[PDB]
């Protein structure tokens, strides 16, 4: 996206939010690199954050947004709506359901890939 | 589909601030 090209990236912390590991130690005490929030530096791994292989491996060439801080890619608000934004199973990316193209007005049922992603 | 909420909730808590704060420093 062309917005996302466009904002800076905050300072990474080396440490994950969850269980407080560094790169070297994860939950099972093996080494896995963490990702990181574009817009408050808070990160975690792959792993304490529930992420696929595959995933992980978008969202680390994506300016990828935390559960708190991910803003609609279509609107770039969070607002009321807020809780209930999708989040894409490809790429992590957050759709307020009527900013879907098409917009939706029930939640769809399973794993959910956006318009960016679906091809 | 998963939303903000649902991954809240499916993810686990956070650590405690105060213990994230001691490990930074
Ligand atoms: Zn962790
Ligand atoms: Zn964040
Ligand atoms: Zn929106
Ligand atoms: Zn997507």
């Amino acid at each position: 996206l062309p917005h996302e090209k466009d904002k800076p990236v905050a300072e990474p912390i080396p440490i994950c939010s969850f269980c407080l590991g560094t790169k070297e130690q994860n939950r099972e005490k093996k080494p896995e690199e963490l990702i990181s929030c574009a817009d408050c530096g808070n990160s975690g791994h792959p792993s304490c954050l529930k992420f696929s292989p595959e995933l992980t491996v978008r969202v680390k060439a994506l300016r990828w947004q935390c559960i708190e801080c991910k803003t609609c890619s279509s609107c770039r608000d969070q607002g009321k709506n807020a809780d209930n934004m999708l989040f894409c199973d490809s790429c992590d990316r957050g759709f307020h359901m009527e900013c879907c193209d098409p917009p939706l007005t029930r939640m769809p049922k399973g794993m959910w890939i956006c318009q960016i992603c679906r091809p | 589909a998963r939303t903000k909420q649902t991954a809240r909730k499916s993810t686990g808590g956070k650590a405690p601030r105060k213990q994230l704060a001691t490990k930074a420093a």
